[PDB]
């Protein structure tokens, strides 16, 4: 008797002979990708922010993160075979991506060294899928560096990680525990990726569903401005800002249309593939939509203050797109941003409410170079973009002054998780009792307090590493005190 | 956006089932100690109420309704005798043999109608008749021209057309069904060692053979392998043969009705049962066989198309039955 | 079956025949010493979960083997198999017992005999009917939870539903804006007011009454037995219908059959065979163990009172309103109406076997069979809904085959070397296999309930993909057995076999196993005649044996399809792999002391066993940074040393009456003696338990002191601080870092039961009890009832109106916004005692049936199941558990009332 | 079905 | 009559003659008691 | 024991027992009526006017009918599965549309008067349903009447035919063999719908 038995619909582990098996294993890295960077894991640094109340509708699951509630954020979060979700489900799918994009990167490699393509062609295809491998390498370790490091200006840490990164791991083997990088380490592997990958891909966007050269700038110059570095920035900033055109539209109705199609939206520089049977997915968390015959009917767990409705004039095309008075039918605002695609719906009539991954837009290099313009000394390039997004929006800022672009960053970018880094990096406290709600609303917004006061320099705006780490390593140093 | 619905086939509240009344008379009669045995048997057996998807009228509002409509009368006899021939003590000879001859007649059928013609099939109902074959005769070629010529319904003197038309088909007198039914069996046994042998016979049955529209054929389908009564085609130097020119396309006539009657030796075996003094100072053996076995070994048919059974009404692209050899043990222990 | 010197403890026929449930081996807990069946659900459908001698494993099951007639089977078939046809039921826990059993027979192996007939002139038929009702067997914990006038008012004292609000405007206002909902739908919108009132001030709803009911339950069969001189055979057809005592729809029924034949040939050959079948429909209440909002029992408690399902006819509604939904809610009997799902399953075992006794001595055996599985099931979501997301229908269809086949040749040559010296020599062979497949296809975007085939659905983007799941494996296993006996008092066994399977790497897969067992009877060598005593027998065992029930594919490093367009396709690594996977090893020490009394009247049996698993297989957590969840790998070890004893006896009055009783009991320490990555301690996340060397699987959480009196915070023992003489010291912020290990098993130690019978002239009434004592559990619904934290919607208990405030100082519940946490205020002592069943019975007395031939006896039963249990656990059910209470169905209590007749 | 209340404890054993 | 040399082919076979026309012209097949296919006595083995 | 074995995949003909089935056999009448009172059906008696001359175009097609061949208008046109068109196609899609409507109607009836409505509003509803479903059953008759019978003012027919009308049928059965009522009988049948 042979008792071999082998797995079906899988087959083994091996090093890259051929050009279609390295084409292969890219679009799997792409589809890895997709479920990663898609905006539901970044709802939990949205919410966390001061901008959100929680309705009564919640069931506890958006309100550890709105109010503040440290006993929960812990040890919060699933990564197993029936969930992955939280700040656990968070490191897990970024450390997922780490590995599989070096296992990538190292047979590539290594395919390239033994010379298994045939003719320059492959040679030539094969180094730009490197350069898209070392991209992605970057995104990942930034990603974790963001949520799981401490920024310079915060007071108590646990004793020793105030200088401190990730695991910092460059090769693929998952039998390896070890302690964490430095951030200066981390901050110049991260660097030296995106610098590497610049110099090889081409000047022109192949597709918009593939890693290019601008999303590489887009990439860098994100990181350089949360980082600290303004130059850097502007000059990163101003090579990949005047290839995308804004959306011109000239009533809310064709701003709605142009914007949430992904097919026709003229300023995406990276996103994912998405159709109506693969690549979709329903984000509504935020507004809690459910479709009902052939409208929309709407349940939000949190929905905004009064003071975030108070930035968008009322002759915004975002007053309409990006929050929408909808809530108790008509009476008040939800951020209704990740609302759905036309396009990935079964019947053309009636809503499901699913959309796509859209990794970057034009619309925050302009914000990148306003500020980097502003902080560096530089005042008509800053009005020069600032005047152009706004005047494209819908309504023109007046006075170009850092409290404008505070206003717009805010405005523009809402439902992305960029505000928390936003009010770490500007020294804005939380300010979360102080806010009064929308009026309109009582009875289902109202007023909770904090669990715990976040002023400036709190330890709790960064994460707390997930409790399998700290248990199957114990060289990891924690980060919170308690 | 919406579902409609609408009513589509129209049924009938009234379906029956096939209603049959059968009368039997036989005889049954055993000769010298019941060794010649002999049986005779006459059947007539009507049905009525037969399943037709007819045509309806237009007040209807569909094109057929699937009712219970017509008749059919199928009149018959069958006989059978058995024998036991021996010429000695060890000796065992025996012989058996059947006979059925079937006669159909269409006796009446829907609106009043006399004659329906199902489409598609290539067959006719006619009343008085059994379900024929419905096709063109072929009377042969013009050897002034060598061109194909077929006969006219009607129009006796008969008068031949060198045009084919759908208008020309008529019904052939050669019935679907086959009508007689037989099979006769030999036996021998000298002690233990038998020897046994089955013969199976239908004759009256005819059948269109499809692939001979491909392999003779004049004018077409020229990159396939043809039949060798092609070289010797009516050209104006040889024109005293009856195949036609090379610049025809051969119909569905009646050249390709071929008599499929064929006879079977169905079965042919060869056994020997072991000696019962063989197994003598043992407990654990009771006894032994061993046969030799040859399946349709034999068949004697005037068909031109690898197998007269294998088909039934039309040969197309046929699997042909199996000749097989079999040698067998048991061992009753 | 066994050997002399193992450890066997049987089971008549008399606790297998008449019970209520399809769970067989729930028939079984507090009747074997050593075997713990615990049963967490009280779903028709749900199956027990047995550990014999403690749990042995950390990754690996812990299930024994179960086997039938000889071919081992899975427990959901066992199921499908009529308890009237089944002799005994002997568990072999030992080391020198199971060691021609070799899959995963390190966890023991319980051997269930079917029956056979006893021959005789005239074969005996038997017709059993019953019929009984089940119900929910604790309707305690809902006396504590507020009602509605006092959950409003503490919701609007509380702030919930804003600043400055009067309980009349939140009551009306607010919460009876449910005419605006129901004005919208057409079934409801001329309905309300009329005979719907979704909100209801005055009266409180019940929504027990709502989510539970009273289920029934019935059972028939007819059975022949017979046989002549040399033949026997038994048949047997039946009916069993169990339906559930909730709401949501779960129920079980099933037609089965069986015949056992059995032949003498001739004097050489004996042949044999064990035909069985079944037509099952099983459908299971799959929402319970999770948190829903009106689901389950955290919906009969955590529901506002002044939400009503009813009519005013007091019938169940279609709807009901919950303030700021966008749709009606829709109740069980209507959920379960527009999502239908059928289950029809068709199983046959057909065993057999053929003996040949060629010579005096040896005895050739062959056996073989094979048991297969054909399972079709059907769901839809059914269209034109009024209270749905879409009108349009869903049906989804899955076809499910299992097949199973086993083959065993076994040589057994018996002699006496000399008069008293006896001798048997044994070797064998077994071959197991499996192959099981799901094919499954779905269709969506119906508009008419009868045009609902599957390829009648949209043709666009509405079209998906099917679905398809393969597994296999195979065991290959040969074995040898000697045993020899010294004059009639010294047993020796010795045994070897070596096991491979398919779920191990191909230079890893085969393992030796060895044996040795004596037996030693001192009562018929030293005291060979006494007034008092009556047996004594020694027995002393060691073995070792092998675990491999892992799963099929663990060892390999694979790659899986992602696809990212819809043009090429795309490649992903699945899984990390471990090439050098191989077996479990366990090896156990026995030592046992069986006794006899007088005249045998009592019994006993000491049993004193140390079990250590070596190389032990866990599914070893792996970090996150890897980019796995998990990965099977073979580190750790672990030990279970215990005690068990059993005693039987008979105290009987006078001529008529029979009284006898038992017992059993058996004490188990557990011991982590090595983890994986050089850890001393491992604590598993979010489950409140860790893994630590040296001690048993424990919990792990903070220790809850009490409120600070003058603040009104929460309190909780910072560990291993003292202060000034005083007492221990406290801390109100709570830190990851007061988490102590708690000396508190999350496997209960002790583990018993007892029983009580007594008769009279055909009256009978038996009594069994069985209880469970060391247990804890995390009752998790008193997080979302005692907390004034969060989740202010829901109803609260009513403890929670006496909170501390400036005023109200002299609490001892804490102040109102404070999140809750897990820690020792949360572990409960589930702890318990239950009546398993009370049996009264009474055969019709032998006068009655004196000239009719046609019947020849009688018999009527009562009988309740489940009627008693001795707790402190607040929580429905002690015993639906195992470390987390959650949202469970608990367990029945069944009154059955049968009756047979043997004519 | 409905709406899904978090701060479960997941089971294991 | 058998119109296949197919091992998984049946045969077709008619008693006193075609008797309807638009219909079926098999027998009742009964196999002890029950009546049966031709295809489900394709798996009975002959011997029993 | 009950031995009724419904089609599953498919309806058919019965009385209704819900809202849903009567509003999508209503869409359905709907769509059946589109495909029968169309211009197409119409160009014949059109033709038959004088105000057309044929071209060199025609192919003894259009022919018939504007030049009065009434050999060929004895039994013009044909109503199988392959084309449905001429004085034959007129004849079956008006009395196609006749029993569609007819089963519709007496459906709903049976329906309402059964009481499968559950509500008020499918109760309101499906009486309006009735009413568009009788006038069908009227457009249907009268356009026959209109093609199929003699006006007052002929002096030559067939005897007896002077006085008659088309077959009246007012139940469903696509098998009906029965006589022509009288005109006075359809023009009552009609205005009473
Ligand atoms: C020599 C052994 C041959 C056995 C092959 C027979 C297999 C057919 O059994 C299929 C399974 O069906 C189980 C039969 O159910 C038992 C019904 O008998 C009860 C009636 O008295
Ligand atoms: C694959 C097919 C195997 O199916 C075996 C099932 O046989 C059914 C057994 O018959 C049930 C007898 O009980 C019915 C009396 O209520
Ligand atoms: C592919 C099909 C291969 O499977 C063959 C099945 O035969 C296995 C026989 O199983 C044992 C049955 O004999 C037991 C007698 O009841």
């Amino acid at each position: 008797c042979e008792l071999d038995r082998d797995p079906e619909g899988k087959d083994f582990q091996q090093p890259y002979t051929s050009f279609v098996q390295t084409k292969q294993n890219r679009d799997g890295l792409y589809a890895l990708l997709r479920n990663t960077e898609n905006p539901r894991m970044h709802f939990y640094q949205e919410l966390q922010s001061d901008m959100y109340c929680t309705t009564i509708t919640d069931g506890n699951s958006l309100a550890p993160f709105v109010n503040w509630d440290l006993g929960i954020l812990n040890d919060h979060g699933r990564a197993d075979e029936d969930e992955v979700s939280g700040i656990a489900g968070y490191y897990f799918v970024y450390n997922r991506l780490n590995q599989q994009a070096n296992a990538f990167v190292n047979n590539t490699e290594a395919a390239l060294q033994n010379q298994v393509y045939k003719n320059s062609t492959e040679i030539a295809n094969a180094k730009s899928f490197l350069a898209e491998g070392k991209v992605l390498q970057a995104l990942a370790i930034w990603r974790l560096m963001d949520r799981f490091s401490f920024h310079e200006s915060v007071t108590e840490v646990n004793s020793g990680a105030k200088d401190l990164g990730v695991i910092l791991l460059k090769e693929y083997n998952p039998g390896y525990i070890g302690p964490r990088a430095t951030k200066a380490q981390c901050y110049d592997y991260i660097l030296s990726r995106l610098s590497e990958a610049i110099e090889v891909l081409p000047e022109n966007r192949e597709s918009v569903l593939y890693v290019s050269r601008d999303y590489a700038y887009a990439l860098r110059a994100r990181i350089y401005l949360a980082l600290g570095e303004y130059g850097k920035a502007a000059a990163d900033a101003k090579m990949v800002v005047d290839k995308y055109p804004l959306i011109g539209a000239a009533d809310a109705s064709e701003f709605e249309n142009i914007y949430r199609s992904d097919a026709n939206n003229p300023e995406i520089i990276f996103r994912g593939f998405a159709s109506a049977t693969l690549g979709s997915f329903t984000a509504t968390t935020l507004n809690g939509a459910a479709p009902a015959g052939k409208d929309i009917k709407y349940n939000p767990s949190a929905v905004p203050f009064q003071w975030v409705v108070d930035l968008y004039e009322n002759e915004d095309f975002r007053k309409s797109v990006y929050i929408a008075k909808v809530v108790k039918k008509d009476k008040g605002y939800l951020v209704n941003k990740f609302l759905e695609d036309k396009a990935y719906r079964d019947v053309q009539d009636k809503p499901n409410l699913k959309v796509g991954a859209r990794y970057f837009s034009v619309a925050e290099v302009y914000l990148i170079l306003v500020e980097s313009a502003l902080q560096t000394g530089d005042t008509p390039t800053a009005e020069k973009y600032l005047k152009a997004l706004s005047k494209a929006r819908g309504a023109e800022v007046s006075v170009v002054n850092m409290e404008a672009l505070q206003a717009e960053r805010t405005r523009e970018l809402i439902g992305e998780g960029s505000r928390l880094r936003d009010m770490v990096r500007w020294s804005i406290p939380n300010n979360h009792d102080a806010f009064e709600t929308q009026p309109g609303l009582e009875g289902f917004a109202n007023t909770t307090p904090l669990k715990a006061q976040a002023p400036v320099g709190f330890y709790a705006y960064t994460w707390e590493f997930p409790q399998r780490d700290r248990q199957t390593n114990p060289q990891l140093i924690k980060n919170w005190p308690i | 956006d919406a579902m409609g619905l609408s009513i589509s086939t129209a049924g009938n509240p009234d379906l029956s089932w096939e209603k049959q009344s059968q009368f039997n008379f036989g005889l049954a009669a055993g000769a010298f100690n019941n060794r010649l045995s002999a049986e005779v048997d006459f059947y007539v057996r009507t049905t009525n109420d037969m399943l037709i998807d007819v045509p309806m009228p237009y007040i209807s509002g569909f094109f057929s309704q699937y009712q219970n409509v017509g008749s059919m009368k199928n009149t018959g006899v069958d006989l059978s005798l058995k024998g036991t021939i021996y010429q000695n003590k060890d000796w065992n000879v025996y012989a058996s043999a059947n006979f059925n001859y079937n006669r159909q007649e269409i006796t009446k059928l829907f609106f009043g109608l006399n004659k329906y013609m199902l489409p598609n099939t290539g067959t006719i109902w006619e009343i008085g008749y059994p379900n024929s074959f419905y096709m063109a005769e072929y009377a042969g070629i013009d050897k002034k021209t060598g061109k194909q010529l077929w006969y006219v319904p009607g129009q006796v003197d008969k008068v031949t057309t060198s045009q084919y038309s759908a208008d020309l088909e008529t019904r052939i007198d050669k019935s679907v069904t086959p009508p007689i039914t037989g099979g006769f069996s030999l036996g021998a046994s000298w002690k233990g060692l038998s020897l046994d042998a089955d013969f199976a016979y239908i004759v009256g049955k005819w059948m269109i053979n499809n692939d001979r529209y491909f392999t003779e054929n004049g004018g077409g389908l020229m990159q396939l392998n043809k039949d060798k009564m092609l070289l010797n085609a009516w050209t104006e130097d040889n024109k005293e043969t009856d195949v036609p020119k090379l610049g025809q396309s051969p119909q569905f006539d009646t050249h390709l009705l071929e008599n499929a009657s064929f006879l079977r030796l169905k079965n042919l075996k060869l056994t020997y049962v072991l000696p019962n003094s063989l197994f003598a100072g043992q407990n654990v053996i009771g006894g032994a066989r061993v046969y030799l076995m040859a399946r349709n070994l034999l068949t004697v048919t005037k068909y031109k198309g690898f197998d007269p059974e294998a088909g039934g009404n039309v040969g197309k692209n046929q699997y042909p039955n199996s000749k097989q050899y079999v040698a067998g043990i048991q061992l009753s222990f | 079956l066994s050997t002399v010197s193992g450890s066997v403890a049987k089971v008549s026929s008399e606790k297998l025949a008449e019970k209520p449930v399809a769970n067989i081996m729930d028939a079984l807990q507090g009747q074997v010493a050593g075997m713990q069946v615990m049963t967490t659900s009280g779903d028709p459908t749900a199956v027990a979960s047995v550990e014999i001698h403690g749990t042995g494993s950390l990754g690996a099951s812990s299930a024994p083997l179960y086997i039938v007639d000889g071919m081992q089977t899975s427990l959901d078939v066992v199921a499908t198999m009529n308890p009237n046809d089944f002799e005994s039921m002997s568990v072999l826990k030992d080391a020198s017992a199971t060691s021609i059993y070799g899959a995963r027979a390190a966890n023991g192996v319980v051997f269930i005999q079917t029956k056979k007939g006893k021959m005789s002139e005239r074969g005996r038929i038997t017709f059993n009917a019953s019929y009984g009702i089940s119900q929910i067997l604790n309707t305690k914990p809902l006396d504590n939870m507020m009602t509605g006038d006092e959950l409003l008012d503490f919701q609007v004292k509380a702030g919930f539903w804003g600043n400055n609000q009067t309980v009349q405007k939140v009551k009306d206002m607010i919460l009876a804006g449910a005419e605006d909902l129901y004005g919208n739908y057409d079934s409801l919108k001329d309905e309300y007011g009329k005979t719907l009132f979704p909100v209801d001030f005055n009266h409180d709803a019940d929504w027990l009454k709502a989510l539970f009911k009273t289920a029934p339950t019935s059972q028939g069969d007819i059975s022949f037995s017979g046989g002549s001189q040399g033949t026997s055979y038994y048949a047997s057809i039946g009916y069993f219908d169990q339906e559930g005592m909730a709401r949501e729809p779960a129920n079980f029924k099933r037609y089965s059959g069986r015949l056992n034949f059995e032949s003498r040939i001739n004097e050489w050959l004996k042949v044999g065979a064990n035909l069985s079948g079944a037509i099952a429909n099983r459908r299971s209440a799959d929402y319970f163990g999770k948190y829903y909002m009106g689901s389950g029992t955290f919906g009969v408690l955590t529901m506002p009172r002044y939400y009503n399902p009813f009519d005013v006819n007091g019938d169940l509604a279609d709807v009901y309103y919950m303030y700021g939904a966008t749709r009606p809610s829709m109740t069980e009997p209507y959920f379960a109406k527009m999502r239908p799902f059928s289950s029809e399953s068709h199983q046959a075992n057909v065993n057999g076997f053929a003996q040949i006794t060629p010579i005096k001595g040896l005895t050739l055996k062959a056996q073989a069979g094979v048991d297969i599985t054909n399972t079709r099931t059907s769901s839809k979501r059914m269209p034109n809904n009024p209270y749905d997301s879409t009108p349009l229908g869903e049906r989804r269809e899955r076809a499910y085959r299992d097949v199973s086949k086993s083959f065993t040749n076994t040589a057994e040559y018996k002699f006496s070397i000399d008069e008293k010296h006896d001798l048997t020599a044994l070797m064998g062979h077994e071959y197991i296999e499996y192959e099981g497949d799901v094919i499954g296809a779905s269709s969506k975007g119906f508009e008419s309930d009868k045009l609902m085939l599957l390829s009648q659905g949209k043709t666009g983007n509405s079209l998906s993909l099917p679905e398809h799941r393969v597994a296999e494996y195979a065991y290959l296993s040969f074995f040898s057995r000697f045993n020899y006996g010294f004059d009639k008092w010294m047993y020796i066994d010795f045994s070897v076999r070596n096991d491979q399977s398919s779920r191990f790497g191909s230079n890893n897969r085969s393992a030796w196993f060895y044996s040795v067992g004596g037996m030693f009877d001192i009562y018929n060598k030293f005291i060979q005649e006494s007034n008092w005593l009556s047996d004594l027998r020694l027995k002393m065992s060691y073995g070792t044996t092998g675990n491999s029930e892992i799963g099929n594919y663990n060892h390999q490093a694979l790659v899986t399809v992602n696809n990212y367009t819809e043009d090429a396709m795309g490649l992903s690594i699945s899984t990390a792999g471990n090439p050098d996977l191989s077996w479990e090893k366990q090896s156990q020490f026995n030592f046992g002391l069986a006794a006899g009394a007088f005249n045998n009247r009592l019994s006993a049996e000491v049993d004193f066993y140390v079990r250590t698993t070596n190389d032990m297989l866990i599914d070893v957590p792996m970090p996150y940074i890897s980019g796995f969840f998990s990965q099977y790998q073979n580190v750790g070890s672990m030990k279970n040393t215990g005690v068990d004893l059993s005693l039987k006896g008979t105290i009987y009055q006078n001529k008529d009456w029979n009284v006898y009783a038992s017992a059993n009991f058996n004490y188990n320490r557990q011991e982590i003696t090595k983890l994986f990555f050089g850890l001393n301690k491992y604590m598993l996340p979010n489950t409140g338990t860790i893994w630590e060397i040296g001690y048993p699987n424990s919990f792990y959480m903070a220790e809850y002191a009490g409120i600070d009196k003058k603040t009104g915070k929460q309190l909780w023992y910072v560990p291993g601080q003292v202060d000034a003489d005083g007492n221990k010291v406290t801390t109100s912020q709570y830190s990851a870092d007061l988490e102590t290990r708690i000396d508190k098993s999350v496997t209960p130690p002790i583990t018993g039961g007892f029983s009580l019978g007594a008769s009279w002239k055909g009256l009978s009434l038996d009594a069994d009890f069985a209880y469970i004592v060391g247990k804890w559990m995390i009752n998790n619904d008193r997080y979302f009832t005692e907390n004034g934290g969060g989740l202010m919607q829901l109803n609260k208990d009513k403890m929670l109106l006496n909170a501390w405030t400036e005023d109200n100082k002299e609490t001892d519940v804490p102040k109102l916004g404070q999140s809750p946490q897990f820690d020792t205020h949360l572990l409960e002592n589930a702890s318990f005692l239950r009546l398993k069943n009370l049996k009264l019975t009474y055969v019709l007395p032998n006068s009655l049936f004196a000239g009719q031939n046609v019947i020849g006896g009688a018999r009527v039963y009562l009988m309740a199941r489940n009627l008693l249990t001795v707790t402190k656990y607040k929580g429905f059910d002690p015993e639906a558990g195992g470390n987390v209470g959650k949202n469970q169905y608990p367990n029945s209590k069944q009154y059955v009332a049968g009756i047979q007749l043997s004519f | 079905s409905g709406a899904t209340t978090a701060t479960t404890t997941t089971s294991n054993s | 009559m058998t119109t296949s040399g197919d091992p998984t082919a049946v045969a077709s076979v008619e008693i006193h003659g075609t008797g309807s026309l638009g219909a079926s012209s098999a027998p009742l097949y009964i196999v002890d008691g029950m009546q049966t296919s031709l295809d489900v006595v394709a798996t009975m083995n002959p011997n029993d």
